[PDB]
RNA sequence: AGGACCGAACCGACUAAUGUUGAAAAAUUAGCGGAUGACUUGUGGCUGGGGGUGAAAGGCCAAUCAAACCGGGAGAUAGCU
RNA sequence: AGCGUCGAGUCGGCCUGCGCGGAAGAU
RNA sequence: CACAGGUGGUCAGGUAGAGAAUACCAAGGCGCUUGAGAGAACUCGGGUGAAGGAACUAGGCAAAAUGGUGCCGUAACUUC
RNA sequence: AAUUCCUUGUCGGGUAAGUUCCGACCUGCACGAAUGGCGUAAUGAUGGCCAGGCUGUCUCCACCCGAGACUCAGUGAAAUU
RNA sequence: GAUGUCGGCUCAUCACAUCCUGGGGCUGAAGUAGGUCCCAAGGGUAUGGCUGUUCGCCAUUUAAAGUGGUACGCGAGCUGGGUUUAGAACGUCGUGAGACAGUUCGGUCCCUAUCUGCCGUGGGCGCUGGAGAACUGAGGGGGGCUGCUCCUAGUACGAGAGGACCGGAGUGGACGCAUCACUGGUGUUCGGGUUGUCAUGCCAAUGGCACUGCCCGGUAGCUAAAUGCGGAAGAGAUAAGUGCUGAAAGCAUCUAAGCACGAAACUUGCCCCGAGAUGAGUUCUCCCUGACCCUUUAAGGGUCCUGAAGGAACGUUGAAGACGACGACGUUGAUAGGCCGGGUGUGUAAGCGCAGCGAUGCGUUGAGCUAACCGGUACUAAUGAACCGUGAGGCUUAACCU
């Protein structure tokens, strides 16, 4: 099946307004090193609330 | 759970033999034919066993008058009176679903001596 | 008149001395505490609102703990109303247990339905699959028709579709009671009733019988 | 559970050997007919001399299921296979003076007292 | 409908789903810590973690169901010889689950799997 | 079924 | 010995399902027939369009066949759209 | 008309204006 | 088309097997150029199924079922 | 009857019930003897009918295992208008 | 410059000129059973043999197996048996090529849904300070079927045969809603038997592959064939019909004034959704009680301070679920995994010893293993924080208090 009409902008507009991203709305601060993070994940560097988890 | 462990605890019988499948068991059961209420009994092997604690059930075939019949008893059931076992079998399976197609010399069963 | 509110423990089964088994479901039916009785002049009808349960105060809300509060009891999981008939009366924080179906002979078990998802025609509406052979192309289970070619050249509202089947509000009337077991605060009807264990469910005298 | 096209043995010495059921009596768009249910069926083998003929369409009532019967208590009376009892079109009783194999207690009603009288067992 | 009902399929069937916990059971076995995706790690608790209640307690029966669900020898005499006595004391958390963001090639959840007393 | 030109099958009321 | 039998390679294509903007402008999977012969196959050669070839279906003759393709007569003709 | 009695109208036919029934269908 | 297609010859290991069938392996080669999750309807490819057993359908379509070796034994008809 | 319109001709068999099938009758619309007639063992991925076994073909569907469908990241069409 | 046909399957929807059930008049209506007419559309309204068949005949059921419209409903839902391509044959027609309202055998059914429509599920804003709950009910949807037996009563009726009305119980068929207590199915995540082959050096014991290799059982969940429940009783207004009183018209008359009845039809009564019901409703509870400066000086803007109730986000997850959404938890913690104990299933593990030439048997031993189950346990993962959401909430008019 097929369109009859061709779909206007305003209609491509208004099917695309729920495709909008959303941001993070705050990232965690370690304790140990200061570096902002994801929440319950582990930082740049390896550190997860206050100790070195990983090595680099 | 523990409700349900209660409410069932308390209505289980105290009296329940130890049998096994393959063992011969003769189960009394009330009749209540009419007015009378009388004991009939039913012999045969144990083919399969369900311990499901007061839910718990077996089933009994027996050959009788030419026809194989098998009846399933609830244990704890106030129908049923006394199960008495006559025999004891040696058998492998907690099922014996094979026995539904011998008779004769191949629906023998080995005793079980010790 | 009015009813409880009780959990589903699960099912089991009663022996009687005749020898006949009796298919029960057990439901914890613990003490009802009123919070709020509504009259014809405040609210304009007259009902009570019962709680029952317990629940974790740091969970429980300033609004609902201030609720609480007034009605005088301890706040439970959940609040429920029922409609008081002529003559019938209670106060605010009293105690209701399940003492009340004493003499109730047959009583309406109101739950929520087990979940099935989304469902097809088959299960949802008892359609009957088309034929697995005899040529069949990708059509076994699809619901077929849905119109007519023209007059009204459109679906009637209500076609019987796939959809949400389950976890609805499902009501079953005239159960018999078992058992009113007041000491283990526990309530034994005859047959099955929706929703799955430790749901909650509302218990009320039959209407019909 | 015997619907049609469904053949059952007889328990009677009727004369017949192997019947099928053409119709399951009781209603509309009934569609089992379990022990102790009326059922219209045709003869499909008999022995050479006997009271019934081969594709004669008579009553029967069923006595023994693969199915089986459910007690009060959930018990369950299973069988090794479907028979049935042959009756009469029009009185609906038994045509045979015998009953071979045991029976169950659903048949303990007034239209079989003599099903149940003249059976060897009643399980 | 998948009520009460434990156990990822993970696109995968039964065979690949039992090979593929065998190595990785015995790829953290050895190294004592590993990355991979957090699906993975979840199920693989439900797998290791039970190694090791068995090693706990040596004996050649036990030694031998070892080697049936690992089938790997030097698995085994880890298991039976420092991660045994080492979790001995210890009941039940013998692993840690640190979530490390997500893949480069997928937007894959990825994680770190390791022992608690490393 | 005959097939015409462009793929089309050969439906047509007679 | 056999245009003998069962059955692989090999040669075909009887049924069903999938696909039918396909993995594929004719295929895949499960079955199916012949399988020492009127068999199958590699390389090279010959037959040319009102002609060839055809155990014959108007079948095939470069994904095109009740008259192939290319160029020309040619801007054929069209009381038709 | 009602059951001799009775005590003011009564019985129909015609031509006419407007009304009633006959008159049940499918989104 | 980095396309489930087509394309002639040569070599021919082990175990089981009549076998160049088939199952598992050796030498050798490969995991097929998007992945990660979840475990709705529905579609595709399969496994199992109480009681009945073709009642389905234009039609036993499709499935299900039989299946090897040795021995015993085997009908009408026949151009033997 | 691969031939028969009337026609589901009539009788018999098979089935509880058979416009199909088989065996007969001959009233052959409109068979017929090398555009051959009538039989015929074996053979046939040939047409029609029946029986045993078998079964999800069905009564009447149920559950399970995988590939899509669904969500996330990357690349990124088509018919039609 | 294309509207796909007959029949079959799935799914239906409307009309009443009503097949059954329901209510009545007449009857050449003794009863049972009938005939005809009127009202009534709530529900229900067969399985097979033959045939491509609709139809039809036949067999056996049922209370009944209704009549029609919907592109002779329904192929962007399926089929392709019939009728309509190309092959071939028979009868017949023609000299022939070929052709029969003639028979017979065989013969490709595409489409990823843009809009309306429908089935489910979300985001935004509004409802005039914000927030957490519980409701009311304008409206809408679902359901409404019926057999048989017994009592009344072998009574009424009837010469007999036969055989009731009204009323009251029980048990069934079909349909629908729930649920897994029982009986079963499934249960490629549990246990075991066994064939071929390869590997762990070898014996033993195991693992890979061969459809889960082939099987035998089987937990939880799901589920029917399993078992609980339902159709109502009652009320109001009526249809056909039946009446009381009563004149017009001294009589008569159900009607013109009045009054009483009267059906599965209508409105309620039973179940579910439901305040986007913009007419946006009601009740309970909780939270915010700073300062200054400009102005185009009013439902204005700006700065500093402040950030409450609550929500969102993240993690562990669910008998919730396509994704959203919904539910339970986040250390003051049983949310998930692991661990402990039990239960269930399977069936007497491995090692060792003994008997036997050996296959093998016996003892340790109802042993070992055991998924989703049950009761516990903080061992592991659920981090302190940060984010959104403000600072008492317009005008007019009435009524009270002040
Ligand atoms: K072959
Ligand atoms: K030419
Ligand atoms: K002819
Ligand atoms: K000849
Ligand atoms: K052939
Ligand atoms: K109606
Ligand atoms: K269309
Ligand atoms: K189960
Ligand atoms: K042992
Ligand atoms: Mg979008
Ligand atoms: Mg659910
Ligand atoms: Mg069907
Ligand atoms: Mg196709
Ligand atoms: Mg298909
Ligand atoms: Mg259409
Ligand atoms: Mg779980
Ligand atoms: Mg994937
Ligand atoms: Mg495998
Ligand atoms: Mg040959
Ligand atoms: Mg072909
Ligand atoms: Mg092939
Ligand atoms: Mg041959
Ligand atoms: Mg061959
Ligand atoms: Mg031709
Ligand atoms: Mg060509
Ligand atoms: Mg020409
Ligand atoms: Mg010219
Ligand atoms: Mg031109
Ligand atoms: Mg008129
Ligand atoms: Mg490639
Ligand atoms: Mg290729
Ligand atoms: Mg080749
Ligand atoms: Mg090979
Ligand atoms: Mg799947
Ligand atoms: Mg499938
Ligand atoms: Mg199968
Ligand atoms: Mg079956
Ligand atoms: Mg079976
Ligand atoms: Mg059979
Ligand atoms: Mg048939
Ligand atoms: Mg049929
Ligand atoms: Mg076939
Ligand atoms: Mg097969
Ligand atoms: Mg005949
Ligand atoms: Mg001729
Ligand atoms: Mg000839
Ligand atoms: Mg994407
Ligand atoms: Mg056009
Ligand atoms: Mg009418
Ligand atoms: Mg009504
Ligand atoms: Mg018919
Ligand atoms: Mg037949
Ligand atoms: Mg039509
Ligand atoms: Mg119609
Ligand atoms: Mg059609
Ligand atoms: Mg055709
Ligand atoms: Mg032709
Ligand atoms: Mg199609
Ligand atoms: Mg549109
Ligand atoms: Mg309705
Ligand atoms: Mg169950
Ligand atoms: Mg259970
Ligand atoms: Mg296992
Ligand atoms: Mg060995
Ligand atoms: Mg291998
Ligand atoms: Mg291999
Ligand atoms: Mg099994
Ligand atoms: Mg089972
Ligand atoms: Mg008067
Ligand atoms: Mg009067
Ligand atoms: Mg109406
Ligand atoms: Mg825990
Ligand atoms: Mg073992
Ligand atoms: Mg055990």
């Amino acid at each position: 099946a097929v369109q009859q009409n061709k779909p206007t902008r305003s209609k491509r507009g208004m099917r695309r307004s729920h495709d909008a991203l959303t941001a993070v709305t705050s990232l965690s601060v370690d304790k140990t090193s200061g570096e902002k993070h994801l929440r319950h994940h582990i930082t740049a560097d390896g550190y997860y609330r206050g100790r070195k988890v990983i090595a680099k | 759970s523990n409700i349900i462990k209660q409410l069932e605890q308390e209505q289980m019988k105290q009296d329940v033999p130890s049998f096994r499948p393959g063992d011969t068991v003769e189960v009394k059961v009330w009749v209540v034919e009419g007015s009378k209420k009388r004991l009939q009994a039913f012999e045969g092997v144990v083919i399969a066993i369900r311990n499901r604690g007061l839910h718990s059930a077996f089933t009994v075939r027996k050959i009788s008058n030419g026809e194989g019949v098998e009846r399933v008893f609830q244990t704890h059931s106030p129908v049923v009176d006394s199960i008495s076992v006559k025999r004891r079998g040696a058998v492998r399976k907690a099922k014996l679903y094979y026995l539904r197609e011998r008779t004769g010399k191949a629906a023998r069963i080995k005793e079980r001596l010790n | 008149m009015i009813g409880l509110v009780g959990k589903k423990v699960g099912m089991t089964r009663i022996f009687t001395e005749d020898g006949v088994s009796i298919p029960v479901t057990v439901i914890e039916v613990e003490a009802n505490r009123v919070t709020q009785v509504k009259d014809l002049a405040n609210d304009g009808y007259r009902a009570i609102q019962v709680t029952t349960g317990a629940k974790k105060a740091n969970r429980v809300t300033k609004p609902e703990a201030g609720h609480f509060a007034k009605a005088g009891v301890e706040a439970g999981r959940g609040l429920w109303e029922f409609r008081l008939a002529e003559g019938e009366e209670f106060t605010v924080g009293q105690s209701i247990s399940v003492e009340l179906f004493a003499d109730v002979k047959k009583v309406d078990v109101t739950g929520t339905s087990k979940g099935k998802g989304f469902a097809g025609t088959v299960k949802r509406w008892n359609f009957r699959t088309q034929d697995a052979t005899h040529g069949n192309s990708l059509s076994h289970r699809v619901p077929g028709s849905i119109g007519q070619n023209q007059t009204p050249g459109k679906v009637f509202k209500g076609k019987k579709m796939a959809g949400q089947m389950g976890n609805e509000r499902v009501t079953v009337q005239s159960l018999d009671v078992v058992r009113v077991d007041a000491e283990r605060n526990l309530l034994l009807v005859k047959g099955a009733v929706p929703g799955a264990t430790g749901s909650d469910l509302i218990v009320k005298p039959a209407v019909k019988a | 559970m015997i619907q049609e096209q469904t053949m059952l043995n007889v328990a009677d010495n009727s004369g017949a050997r192997r019947v099928m059921c053409i119709k399951v009596l009781g209603g509309s768009h009934r569609r089992y007919a379990g022990v102790g249910d009326i059922i219209k069926i045709t003869i499909k083998e008999a022995i050479p001399r006997g009271k019934v003929k081969k594709g004669d369409v008579l009553k029967a009532v069923v006595v023994r299921t693969k199915k089986g019967v459910r007690r009060p208590d959930g018990s369950v009376i299973r069988f090794d296979g479907n028979a049935c009892v042959l009756l009469n079109n029009n009185s609906e009783q038994p045509i045979g003076t015998r009953i071979f194999g045991p029976v169950t207690r659903e048949l303990r009603s007034e239209k079989f007292m003599k099903i149940i009288s003249l059976a060897p067992e009643v399980l | 409908m998948r009520h009460r009902k434990s156990g990822r399929q993970l696109n995968r069937n039964s065979s690949h789903r039992q090979a593929m916990f065998r190595n990785m059971a015995g790829s953290l076995v050895r190294h004592e810590i590993i990355k991979t995706t957090l699906p993975k790690a979840k199920e693989l608790r439900r797998v290791v973690e039970p190694l090791i209640t068995l090693a706990k307690t040596d004996s050649v029966a036990n030694r031998r169901l070892a080697f049936a669900r690992t089938r790997d020898n030097e698995i085994v005499a880890k298991l039976f010889n420092e991660l045994g006595p080492r979790f001995a004391s210890r009941a039940g958390g013998y692993t840690r689950i640190l979530k490390c963001g997500f893949r480069a090639g997928d937007n894959a959840p990825m994680a770190y799997i390791e022992l608690v007393d490393r | 079924m005959k097939i015409l030109h462009s793929a089309i099958y050969a439906t047509g009321i007679d």
